[PDB]
């Protein structure tokens, strides 16, 4: 449902065994009650993809899985049809919860 | 040995530190914005300038050039001979001497014992994490503030276009289908009055940073791993490495440009121990600041030797009126 | 063997360094802006000037012209015969010998062994990345500021309009419909006195840049790969390529202009080891800088000898009073 | 055979190099600004002079007029017999000859061989890119420094004393720019495409094309002006190979420069022999004195 | 939507397997507050197109797909159809979704 | 309308083929702050029209449509009525709106 991959990506910049601890981005995801600040939080989250790319192999684990293109072309029409903030909260908080878990990111 | 030189020089018709125009035919010189009072509120202006990474790089080059002639020139990295800017890379867990000896990157004491360039200009191996702060610090070459506020315009870029003309073995200009590597290659050129404040700290050369001072019985002494003669050799080479700076051996494109170089004025303080940093010549009013700082430092009790060129620097302050740049190096090196 | 020559030369009614004009009837000279003191605040003034890339180009052509006469002159690329400054293109994976042989673009030792022009002037193969710094560097030719401060105007440009006449077999001028290849051909001339500071570095010729010096048993010696006879022949050729430099062979459009030339004043220093670059003849007070920079160089202990022409430079310095430029070439070739 | 000739000529009542003016009634001789020290600071003065373009064109017309005599004059461009300064057209891709044959603009070794003006004076081909540097270089005939500094006015408008420094580097004629030198077996030889006798004939023709130079056949509007022409002084150098260029006569202290360069050029070990007229050039040097023009060029073509 | 192609072009100068690593343009357009700065930042990113065109064939990669014209007529009236900055920011920053992902650019 | 033609001309200045590249004029036009800078940039851009006309037939490409005098005479009063730079900046980027278009200059 194009949510697991973006949640994995958000985890990869929050999980342990790394050096980059940005709780600000996931916090901005959580407390962003309107579309534009949702988008801005997404931009801040995705700005750090190359850091993950060139940090993953330092300890030898497989590189992280950035969300696929289709994962990206889904989000725009998922969020544009959202009119009231009531359900706009559901997606934001869901993909915020998807950031925190205890799976094996990379051995 | 903490030496500070600062002054005004003129650079004309130079393409030093070219930005390259983002990799195209039109190559342009790097620019920096600076703030000037103009007695009506501080305003910013975009003027070409040369960064200090360049200055540190050719300081390394001059140090290598004047150190290889010395009998102790063996202790140099193989990449230093070919003027390699980098000291250590990502994947090099070992280093190679000029003669081909293998060197580990552990216990940096032996590293500075057997490498001389890394001792004076610093080094860093990410795999091992061994660090060293560069003993020479470079100041940016900016045009003097008074000159900038006195022109109110005249961006100082000429944009001279100079192409490459090539023909085939028959003598044909050719077209785009055959390529012929025919481009435009326009390059902009700069002129003006700049200031420099290159400073050198030679008080820690040959001493590792981990334990700079050793105690035998409640008494401090410098921890020199190398023989002291090599220390004098390295100090002399570093002091004379500034010779190819005030002559026109600075910046890129030294083959076709060779900037028109001269020293308008300069001020040097040598001293023996730590001293306040000599203020930059970019400001129009650095001269009275310089004389005040040296006078107050002498009042505090700092044994500082002051040398001047084309600056009165008062009359009460004991200053040696130097004659050129190289004999100034001689003055610096008699007292070693 | 490092050659430092600078001074004034007078060029009148000249059209050196044409800008091209983009293929139209109006072709002009490239102009540059230079800062001058004028005793009342530095001001920027525009003036036609000379880029040093063609100085390198015609020092190259003089090199090939005076070196093919040598018996060892077989060692050239085919491009040097055509007097083309280009050395290697992007798609040039191999070089064709003057006698028809083929060589590759790897193992720089060979590239400097069988090739001499690229050895003394550098080169680049982008596909493999082979690099060599040019052993000669070119200074920009600028009008001496002591004369710009006196002209107080006098743009230096005439722009004389001379048209080409073309007629058919019937002796008819024709009109635009027939074409007749009738274009105005308007070009401008310049006059005055300029300064030259061409600099030569022959100490590193014939040496690979990767491994300048090698160690047999903890002793340094240069990595000489070729026979020293070819080395010496290259030295003579490079030093006497200066003949079509101070004779009237600088600039562009020599076929129709051929500017009047004379050597106003020159100063040279050779030495044996690294020496600072000499001050340009652009500045009004360059003579004091020259005498200082040579006398102090002697003071520190550099085996530097100075040749002079049209300046006395005092009496306490052993300066050889030369008479012209080719006997100067003989004096330089006396040492080799 | 790189020859250089420089001297001082007195030009009286000359209206050469008319500016045209667009066909209007008022036509004035062109002005060029030259700098003179005058020992009180360098100052620029406007004077009438002769540009290099029409000097080179007069060299063209003299060469073509005195080259028709030899039987090897068949290979000549029809634009040369009409005395045209234009060599090739803007959109012309082929060249025709006096006989009527057609010549393409490729394989420069053929352009140099079947063309006459292109071989000696270079050529430009905008389309195919063929180009050859002109072997003749003409300077500017400028008024001498002494006359200008002593005249203290007298705008004339002309007349006075002028100087010339014509130079001819004809040692490369008949050899294409593509392959100037050929190596058979580690031995350099000049790639002379034509048979040697035609190369010689070109040498004598170019050397003696100097006759309508000092005879009063220079400039424009010669059909009505015909200025009084009288050669005052001259000096020439021949040599065999690359030699420093001879100085122009604009400067006053030219005798010393000429004698110095000749003497030390001989000192380097070059076969340097100098021809003089109305110039002493010292006494220690071997300078051959010539009192006219015809024997000068006759001796120039002596060793070809 | 005329966003995907411009995102392709913007990411062409940020993505991996290219030696040009300068994301100043995307940061500048992301922090867009008025009408003019977003346009000048976008065209600042745009002027690097010939570099990509002449460097694509060096590594054997297919040439980058320059944004189609219809995209650049469409961008204009969609910016001048709005006046409030609140609507301005969404279209000023909406082009930064595509700059960071994990597709294949050099097969 | 009234902008397509000048942009097409400026694209004719620099585009695929037509080996005459001058980014300085367009860069100065884009960063021009006062009316004098914009006028001098426009003059510099228009100065190269004869070169483009000459190069049109040099490669068989169709001749470029020279901008009409009506456009420039209209700009003459369309620029000379403002008092603050803030309102002209977008004009500059509008002038640069077609600097790197995917025009079929030589189809």
């Amino acid at each position: 449902g194009w949510i697991r991959n973006i949640g994995r990506y958000l985890s990869y910049l929050v999980d342990d065994t790394f050096e980059e601890y940005a709780y600000d981005v996931v916090d901005g995801i959580a407390k962003a009650r309107t579309q534009e600040e949702l988008l801005e939080g997404v931009y801040k989250a995705l700005r750090l993809a190359p850091k993950l790319k060139k940090k993953a192999e330092s300890k030898g684990c497989p590189p992280p899985r950035i969300p696929s293109p289709e994962d990206i072309e889904a989000l725009e029409e998922k969020v544009e049809q959202l009119s009231n903030p009531k359900d706009l909260r559901k997606l934001a908080v869901s993909l915020a919860l998807w950031a925190f878990a205890s799976w094996n990111n990379c051995p | 040995m903490y030496v500070r030189i600062s002054g005004r020089i003129r650079l004309n018709a130079h393409s030093l530190n070219a930005q390259g125009g983002g990799g195209t035919n039109y190559i342009e010189i790097t620019k920096t914005k600076v703030t000037v009072r103009t007695e009506n509120g501080w305003t910013v202006v975009e003027v070409p300038a040369i960064t200090g990474n360049m200055l540190k790089h050719w300081h390394f080059v001059g140090f290598v050039d004047y150190f290889k002639t010395t009998p102790y020139g063996v202790n140099l990295t193989e990449r230093a001979l070919r003027y390699n800017g980098t000291r250590f890379g990502q994947g090099e867990t070992t280093a190679t001497k000029a003669n081909g000896a293998t060197v580990q990157l552990n216990d940096e004491a032996t590293i500075i014992k057997e490498l001389a360039d890394a001792d004076v200009h610093g080094f860093l191996a990410p795999k091992t994490g061994r660090r060293r702060v560069s003993l020479v610090k470079a100041s940016f070459i900016l045009p003097t503030e008074d000159f900038i506020k006195e022109v109110e315009g005249e961006r100082l870029i000429t944009a001279i276009k100079h192409n490459r003309v090539d023909v085939d073995e028959k003598g044909a200009i050719g077209s785009s289908k055959e390529g012929t590597a025919q481009m435009l290659f326009s390059r902009e050129y700069a002129t003006g009055l700049y200031g420099f404040s290159i400073v050198l700290d030679l008080g820690l050369v040959g001493i590792p940073q981990g334990l700079p001072v050793k105690f035998e019985e409640n008494q401090p002494r410098p921890n020199i791993v190398i023989d002291p003669n090599e220390r004098k050799a390295r100090i002399e080479s570093a002091l004379k490495a500034l010779i190819p700076m005030l002559s026109g051996y600075i910046g890129a494109n030294l083959a076709r440009s060779f900037p028109v170089f001269k020293v308008e004025e300069l001020v040097a303080i040598a001293s023996e121990g730590p001293i306040p940093a000599l203020v930059h010549g970019f400001y129009e009013d650095y001269i009275e600041a310089n004389r005040s700082i040296i006078k107050n430092a002498r009042a505090l009790g700092f044994n500082i030797e002051v040398f001047t060129y084309n600056v009165d620097l008062g009359e009460d302050i004991e200053a040696t009126k130097v004659s050129s740049v190289e004999e100034l190096v001689a003055n610096l090196v008699k007292m070693v």
